[PDB]
């Protein structure tokens, strides 16, 4: 039995870390992405106003 | 050899032909139909969008400025108002300057279309776009951007459209 | 002409196993043909979507 | 005037058929090998194409190499038959 037990707890822990890992990457890759749509579109709306002002 | 289209206006036949030896097997011997013009439909973006919804197939976006520079992309996906990033790595920015130069994914990040309400653009890397287009389609900036490393696709980085065409294949 | 796709762990790096059946099916025997085949570091979801996929 | 176009979109469309199942075939080797093997994911695969006539003799070999493992074979298996004209 117990044996069993030790690779379902190895499997179970094994899935929790690399799950972790996935979340963490994903997130980490939405915040970069998020910062270049997020810095692109603010420095382009602000640079055509000054474009028309001048 | 050079491919069937359904009429045409800022594309001369040796724009097609070498447009045409470039695009991906997926839409190799189809016809072209013209999804979108601003001479054929009005100028405007909501237009552009309200006529590239019913899509399900690759595009072709041709842009005239107003200094008579094309350029433009082959983009695997219908331009569409999107949350974040979308596309794959068949996506290509083009310009003929005069002579016809191609810029294919570098494989560095996958930025390759992005739709806003009040913008159209391709590519990323900090705050470069490879293609950036207002919402009335009169306005445009293009610079180098590390999703496809182009050069300008425009005679000049800040450009105004003279008219522009969405092509699909269909 | 037919191939076989098959997949085995690495015994310690994976190049020891490739070596190990190289050896055994076209050094020795002459059964076979073979080579490594690449397949790149996918995503693995989780456990109840990976028994949905096969 | 059908035929010339007709036999190059065979050609050109058999070309993305044949490259999307072969995708799919890795797909399939790596999600057996992770649920059948250790989630650390660490396994080597392997195309063979066997000789006429040496089946059986390379089946045993195979189940001799990978026993300590445990139709049904101790190692993931597919095949890709690559016959299709029948």
């Amino acid at each position: 039995s117990d044996a069993d037990v030790q690779k379902q707890i190895k499997h179970m822990m094994a899935f929790i870390e690399q799950e972790a890992n996935e979340k963490a990457e994903e997130i980490d890759a939405k915040a970069e992405e998020e910062f270049n749509i997020e810095k692109g579109r603010l420095v382009q709306t602000q640079r055509l106003k000054i474009m028309e002002y001048y | 050899l050079p491919i069937l289209q359904s009429h045409s206006a800022l594309l001369e036949n040796m724009h097609i032909e070498q447009l045409a030896r470039r695009l991906p097997a997926r839409v190799q011997g189809y016809p072209w139909r013209l999804a979108y013009s601003t001479l054929e439909h009005g100028t405007s973006l909501k237009t552009l969008y309200r006529k590239s919804a019913s899509l399900d197939s690759p595009v072709l976006l041709v842009i005239k400025d107003m200094d008579n520079q094309i350029f433009g992309a082959y983009a695997t996906h219908p331009f569409r108002f999107s949350d974040h990033y979308y596309g794959t790595g068949e996506t290509f920015l083009y310009t003929f300057s005069p002579n016809f130069k191609v810029f294919k994914w570098s494989g560095e990040n996958s930025y390759f279309i992005n739709g806003d309400i009040s913008s159209l653009e391709l590519g990323g890397g900090g705050g470069r776009f490879g293609l950036w287009l207002d919402a009335d389609l009169y306005h445009g900036r293009s610079n180098s951007c590390s999703t496809f490393n182009n050069d300008i696709l425009s005679k000049k980085e800040d450009f105004i459209v003279q008219d522009l065409e969405v092509w699909t294949f269909e | 002409t037919e191939f076989w796709l098959i997949s085995a762990p690495g015994e310690k790096t994976c190049q020891q196993t490739w070596e190990k059946l190289h050896a055994a099916t076209t050094k020795n025997n002459n059964l076979a043909v073979s080579s490594k085949f690449n397949i790149p570091d996918l995503k693995v979801g989780t456990l109840d979507v990976l028994v949905g996929l096969s | 005037k059908q035929f010339g176009p007709l036999v190059r979109w065979l050609k050109v469309n058999f070309s993305e058929a044949f490259i999307a199942w072969i995708h799919i075939k890795a797909l399939r080797v790596f999600v057996e090998s992770v649920l059948r093997y250790g989630l650390p994911v660490n396994f080597q695969a392997m195309l063979l194409q066997p000789n006429k006539k040496s089946v059986k003799k390379l089946r045993e070999v195979l189940h001799e190499l990978y026993k300590h493992l445990d139709e049904y074979y101790p190692y993931v298996y597919y095949k890709i038959d690559c016959n299709l004209l029948e």
